RNA sequence: UGAUGUUAGGAGGGCAAAUCCGCCGAAUUUAAGCAUAUAAUUAAGCGGAAGAAAAGAAAAUAACUAUGAUUCC
RNA sequence: UAAAGCUAAAUAUAUGUAGGAGACCGAUAGCAAACAAGUACCGUGAGGGAAAGAUGAAAUAGUACUCAGGAAUGAGCAAUU
RNA sequence: UUUGUGUUGAAGCGAAAUACGUGAGUUUUCGUGGAACAUCUCCCUAGUGCAGAUCUUGGUGGAAGUAGCAACUAUUCAAAUGAGAACUUUGAAGACUGAAGUGGAGAAGGGUUUCUUGUCAACUGUGAUUGAACAAGAGUUAGCCGCUCCUAAGGGAUAGC
RNA sequence: AGCACAGUCUUAACGAUGGAUGUCUUGGUUCCUACAGCGAUGAAGGCCGCAGCAAAAUGCGAUACGCAAUGAAAAUUGCAGUGACUGAAUCAUCAGAAUGCUGAAUGUAAACUACACCAAUUCCCUGGGAAUAGUGGUACUCCUACAGAAAA
C-alpha cells in the first residue's frame, strides 16, 4: 500500500529491541528475552566462540585497566616480607 | 522523552559535557600540538545510539 | 656494547632512551669540561653544570665570550649565559641557548652537595 | 603547610581538631571561589595536601 | 537413622590458553563421474590442570654367547 | 606375574612479561594501527572497520612598522634568517 | 672484497648535447636542490624490469557555464539597521488557513534543539545583517500529577527426573 | 599617441593544480634466551568520579594527574603560585596507609539509585563525655566437630 516494504514502512520503525547491558555496557540486552546478545549476562559465563578471532581480542584481559594485576608484578624479584619497611634515616 | 530513568539522564548529561572545545590557554603550552577536539557531535547528524 | 652482551648498541633503542630520559637522569647528561687550572685543584675531568657557575664559550658564533650561567633548561637541553642576548621581531629581548658540551667552565660555586662529590672524585 | 614528622608526637584528639579546622578553611575557600573572587584560588592545593597528610598519620 | 541449625572452623563457583588432559564430531576436496575409501581419529561444539602436563617401575622383548621402568633425538 | 596407588631428569611452547639480535620492510611497504587505533564511523543484532609522519641549527628568531581597504587581503623606501 | 666522489655542493628533478653504441642504455652541460652517494677488480643474493587483466589505490579531464534551480492561488508602498536588504525588523495594504486548522495538549523516538547576550570562517543548493549554524553564561522546585503496589496473556527460578 | 581579425592546433620560457621521486625513522616483522597464572582476604571486564583556570588520551580513587617512607638532590611553569642555604621544587624506587558503584556477585529485585529481617552503630579521654537512620550480617552445594528433637 502506502507503507510498503521500502520508504513507507521505515516510517513505522520506532520502538527498541535492545538497550544498555549491565556487566558489559553495550546496547545489546534483549528487553523481551532479558538476555545479552554479546556477553550473555544473566548466566554465569562469558559467551565467546572460536570462530571469531577478531571479536575474541576486542574484550580480552589486556584491553582494560588491570587494576589489581598490574601492582602484582615485580614482586617476584623484590620478594619482600609482607609488613616490612626500608631502614630509616 | 519527558519520562526518563535516573541512569539514562545521567548519561545524557555526561554526553553533553564532553562536547566542548579545547581550552585556549592549553594551546599556549609548549610540547603540545592539539589544535581542536577530533570528537565533536551535532544532535541532528550523529545519533548517540541509546 | 663492546664486550658485555647484556646491554644494547642499537641506534633505535638508545636514540629512544636519549629523548625520553627522566628528569633526574638529564642532569648527568648535561655536563661540561673543567679548565686546566681546576683540573689540578680537583682530580676530576668534568662535572654537571650548575646555575651560578662561570663559563667560557668555545664553539659557535659566540665563541670567546665569558659570563655567568643564569638558567638551566633540562627539557630543551640548553643553558643561558648572562650577557648573550637576542632580539625578537617585536623588539623584546631574550637569551641565546647554548649546549653545555660547547662550553668549558672556569669557576665553581661549591656547597655541601658538591663537596662530597669532589671528595669522592679524587 | 605541615610536615608528617612534626605530627607524629601529637595525640589523637588534637589531630582530629586540626583536621576539622583544615576542613573549615577549605570550605571557606570553595565558597569564596563560587563567587567571582579568584584572588586566592591557588591556596586550595596546599589545604588538600595537608588534609591528606593528617589523615595518613591518624590512620597509621 | 534420616532430618533440622544465621552453632564453631573451612572448601567449590568466574577469568585466561601458545604448549597439556578427557569427551563429542562434519563437509568442502581426491579418486579426472561416484556410494566403500580419502579429507580426519582433523575444523567447529562441551568439560579439567601445571611451569610443564601426560607416561612410568613388566601379566615387556626375544629365540641370541641373549637384553631389562617411562620419555625424547 | 592382570583386574589398587605414588614418583625428578632428558621433551613442548602462533599466550603473557623482560632482554638481545638479523645479507628483513621503509609511510599504497611493514602488524589493521610509526599519530588521543580496535579510535572516528556503519548495522536492531551477531558483527564490520578506515584515512592520517617531515619548516629551521635555533621561534629563548613564527612575521614588528607604514599605506590602501567595512573586512578578507594586497603593496612597500619597511622587516627575522 | 678492492679503490673512490662530496658545503670549493651528494642523491633526486627540468631543459639539453658537433658525444658514444645496430640496441636495451651509458656519459656529460646549464638550472633547481641542500646531505649523503658509488664500485665495470672479481664474486654472492632476491619481494629484480609493465600498455592492457569491465586490474587495485589516489589524482584529473571533454561533456559544460550545459541538464537544471516548476507541487502547496500572491504579492505591493514607505521606514529602521547595516559595507551591502525581493527572502532580517516596524507601520499600511491586498489575500490564505477556515475548528476534519502549519490552533491548543500528550505518547513512542530525539537529547539541550529551550532561554538571554554576542556573532558570521564554513553551512542555511539564489541573496543574507537571518537561523534548529558558531561562542559565553543560565534554566526543570510536588504528602494531593505519575512511577513505585495488585493481578493478566506470559517470563525466570526451587524439589525431583 | 599608434599597429596585430577571432577560434583551433603545434613548439619554447615563466607560472597554477596535484603529491610521485630522493633522503629520513622513538614503528613493524622474524629468530634466540629467561620466567610464569589471578579469584569470596572479592578476579578479568563494565560504569561513575578526581586538577585554580581541564575536552580526549595517560594516571589515579572521597587522602582521587596524587599521601607516607627510602635514594638522588634545585628548581617547576601559559598565567597564578610553591620551594634550600636539605622528610620541602622535581625525578626514581615502592614494602606502610588508603582503594567509589558493580561484576562469579552470593538478602529479595532490576529499561527501579525499589523492598525486607536481625544486631542500634561509631568516636574521644581514662568509668565518664559525645556524635550519627549512619554500620555490619542474611545465596546454593559439601566436609570435620557440636547441639538438642524424632523414629526404630
Ligand atoms: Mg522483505
Ligand atoms: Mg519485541
Ligand atoms: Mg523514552
Ligand atoms: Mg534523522
Ligand atoms: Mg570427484
Ligand atoms: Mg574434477
Ligand atoms: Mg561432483
Ligand atoms: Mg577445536
Ligand atoms: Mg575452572
Ligand atoms: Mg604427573
Ligand atoms: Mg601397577
Ligand atoms: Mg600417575
Ligand atoms: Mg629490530
Ligand atoms: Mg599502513
Ligand atoms: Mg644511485
Ligand atoms: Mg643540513
Ligand atoms: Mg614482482
Ligand atoms: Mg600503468
Ligand atoms: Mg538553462
Ligand atoms: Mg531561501
Ligand atoms: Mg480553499
Ligand atoms: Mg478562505
Ligand atoms: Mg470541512
Ligand atoms: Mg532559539
Ligand atoms: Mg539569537
Ligand atoms: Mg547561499
Ligand atoms: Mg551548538
Ligand atoms: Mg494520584
Ligand atoms: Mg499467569
Ligand atoms: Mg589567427
Ligand atoms: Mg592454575
Ligand atoms: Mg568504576
Ligand atoms: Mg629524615
Ligand atoms: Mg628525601
Ligand atoms: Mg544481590
Ligand atoms: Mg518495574
Ligand atoms: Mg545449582
Ligand atoms: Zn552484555
Amino acid at each position: 500500500g502506502k507503507a510498503g516494504k521500502g520508504t513507507g514502512s521505515f516510517g513505522k520503525r520506532n520502538g527498541k529491541t535492545h538497550f544498555l547491558c549491565l556487566r558489559c555496557g553495550k546496547r545489546s540486552y534483549h528487553l523481551q528475552k532479558k538476555k545479552c546478545a554479546s556477553c550473555g549476562y544473566p548466566s554465569a559465563k562469558k559467551r565467546r566462540f572460536n570462530w571469531s578471532v577478531k571479536a575474541k581480542r576486542r574484550n580480552t584481559t589486556g584491553t582494560g585497566r588491570c587494576r589489581y594485576i598490574k601492582t602484582l608484578r615485580r614482586k617476584l624479584k623484590n620478594k619482600f616480607t609482607e609488613g616490612s619497611t626500608p631502614k630509616p634515616k | 522523552g519527558s519520562i526518563k530513568r535516573f541512569r539514562l539522564k545521567q548519561r545524557l548529561g555526561k554526553c553533553r559535557r564532553q562536547n566542548r572545545p579545547v581550552p585556549h590557554w592549553y594551546r599556549l603550552k609548549k610540547d603540545t600540538k592539539i589544535r581542536y577536539n577530533t570528537k565533536r557531535r551535532h544532535w541532528r547528524r550523529t545519533k548517540l545510539g541509546l | 656494547m663492546k664486550f658485555n652482551k647484556q646491554k644494547s648498541s642499537s641506534r633505535r633503542k638508545m636514540r629512544k632512551a636519549h629523548f625520553t630520559a627522566p628528569a633526574g637522569l638529564r642532569r648527568k647528561i648535561m655536563s661540561s669540561k673543567l679548565s686546566k687550572e681546576l683540573r689540578l685543584k680537583y682530580k676530576t675531568r668534568s662535572l654537571p653544570v650548575r646555575k651560578d657557575d662561570e663559563v667560557l664559550i668555545c664553539r659557535g658564533h659566540n665563541h670567546g665570550r665569558e659570563g655567568k650561567v643564569v638558567k638551566i633548561n633540562r627539557k630543551r637541553y640548553k643553558i643561558y649565559v648572562e650577557r648573550v642576548t637576542r632580539e625578537k621581531v617585536n623588539g623584546e629581548s631574550t637569551f641565546i641557548g647554548i649546549h653545555p658540551s660547547n662550553v668549558v667552565l672556569t669557576k665553581l660555586k661549591v656547597d655541601k652537595n658538591r663537596k662530597k662529590i669532589l671528595d669522592r672524585k679524587a | 603547610n605541615v610536615k608528617a614528622y612534626e605530627l607524629r608526637t601529637l595525640k589523637k584528639k588534637e589531630l582530629l581538631d586540626k583536621l576539622d579546622e583544615l576542613k573549615k578553611e577549605l570550605s571557606g575557600l570553595r565558597i569564596s571561589k563560587a563567587l567571582g573572587n579568584s584572588a586566592k584560588n591557588s591556596k586550595i592545593h596546599g589545604v588538600r595536601k595537608n588534609v591528606a597528610r593528617v589523615l595518613t598519620v591518624y590512620n597509621q
